[PDB]
């Protein structure tokens, strides 16, 4: 015999904020035997980013 | 595809001045030495590395 008019709240994620990283920077920084040695293990990071 | 990174100019160094000089002549040609059983420990500090 009635009705209200009821207000529902729904919260829905929708991204993030983007990241992006470096190897040769983050895992050992400005070293150059470090980029010596991680030029001959593949593209991992490359693949990463 | 890369990063832009900047290179050192000139190289800065700052040690701790202990110019007392280190005598090892008493602990490496030393006349008497201690024993295996009973080794004789001294702290050598405050000194140089040469
Ligand atoms: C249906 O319900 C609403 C409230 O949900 C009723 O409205 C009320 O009516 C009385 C008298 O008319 C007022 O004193 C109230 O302040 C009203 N409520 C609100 C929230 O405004 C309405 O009368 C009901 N319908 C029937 C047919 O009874
Ligand atoms: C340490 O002291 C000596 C003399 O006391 C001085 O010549 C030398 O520059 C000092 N080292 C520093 C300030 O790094
Ligand atoms: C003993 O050690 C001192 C350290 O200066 C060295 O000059 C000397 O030649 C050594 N040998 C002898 C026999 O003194």
């Amino acid at each position: 015999t009635n009705f209200t008019i009821s207000v529902t709240t729904e919260i829905l994620p929708v991204s993030m904020t983007k990241t992006s990283v470096d190897c040769t920077m983050y895992i050992c920084g400005d070293s150059t035997e470090c980029s010596n040695l991680l030029l001959q293990y593949g593209s991992f990071c490359t693949q990463l980013k | 595809t890369s990063n832009f990174r900047v290179q050192p100019t000139e190289s800065i160094v700052r040690f701790p001045n202990i110019t007392n000089l280190c005598p090892f002549d008493e602990v490496f040609n030393a006349t008497r030495f201690a024993s295996v059983y009973a080794w004789n420990r001294k702290r050598i500090s405050n000194c140089v590395a040469d």
